[PDB]
């Protein structure tokens, strides 16, 4: 998963 | 109190319409174990936030291990070093964790304010650069 | 919260006009250590209450050891068996102590209601005894 | 000391  | 987010069961309850269920690695139980709350928006329907360091992650894949993702993206989060269950914490330990959470929420707001300001400063700097050309 | 009474320093603060100071065995520090809060009235200016079992004691003498008095008058009070300092309690332990305090406050109100009723029942019984004589 |  990845940052806002 | 709203020390509720320290309770895993409260955290699990936030994933009411989390889409990744049995069969997946990032299930609500695993996400809640890792410290995440489900904070869905429209642009990001799988948006999840650590209740403790406030790191926000999206774009989850089925094979993602929530603990590993939390470690990769926010390696200094003290929640990751809590080895006891909540009820086994001492009050002193709990209070210290709660102070550290508050320090974390100031690093987060500060960070969002910096980002917003810099977005503006770039645009402004660009404009004045054009004027300075003559 | 008003979990304040579990803090010794809060308890010591209640003895603002407690009369027994340095030189005495039942000093505010010792009274607070034993679990007492100062609850003065007019008929009883040295009235003190255990925050945890709610036993109320008055008529203190200089040589009274508050722990010993608490044990003598309320030998089953769980607070007397707390050997740790507050901050060293686990949350589970703290919560269990707080449930036990609540059970204690129901035994106290129940007890005061019983006493009040019996005072009345005696008077009533006395009156009807006279009528039954013929 | 003594009870209320
Ligand atoms: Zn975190
Ligand atoms: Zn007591």
């Amino acid at each position: 998963a990845r940052t806002k | 109190p709203a020390w509720q987010p320290f309770l895993k069961d409260h955290r699990i309850s936030t994933f009411k319409n989390w889409p990744f269920l049995e069969g997946c690695a990032c299930t609500p139980e695993r996400m809640a174990e890792a410290g995440f709350i489900h904070c869905p928006t429209e642009n990001e329907p799988d948006l999840a936030q650590c209740f403790f360091c406030f790191k926000e992650l999206e774009g989850w894949e089925p094979d993602d291990d929530p603990i590993e993702e939390h470690k990769k993206h926010s390696s200094g989060c003290a929640f990751l070093s809590v080895k006891k269950q909540f009820e086994e914490l001492t009050l002193g330990e709990f209070l210290k964790l709660d102070r550290e959470r508050a320090k974390n929420k100031i690093a987060k707001e500060t960070n969002n304010k910096k980002k917003e300001f810099e977005e503006t400063a770039k645009k402004v700097r660009r404009a004045i650069e054009q004027l300075a050309a003559m």
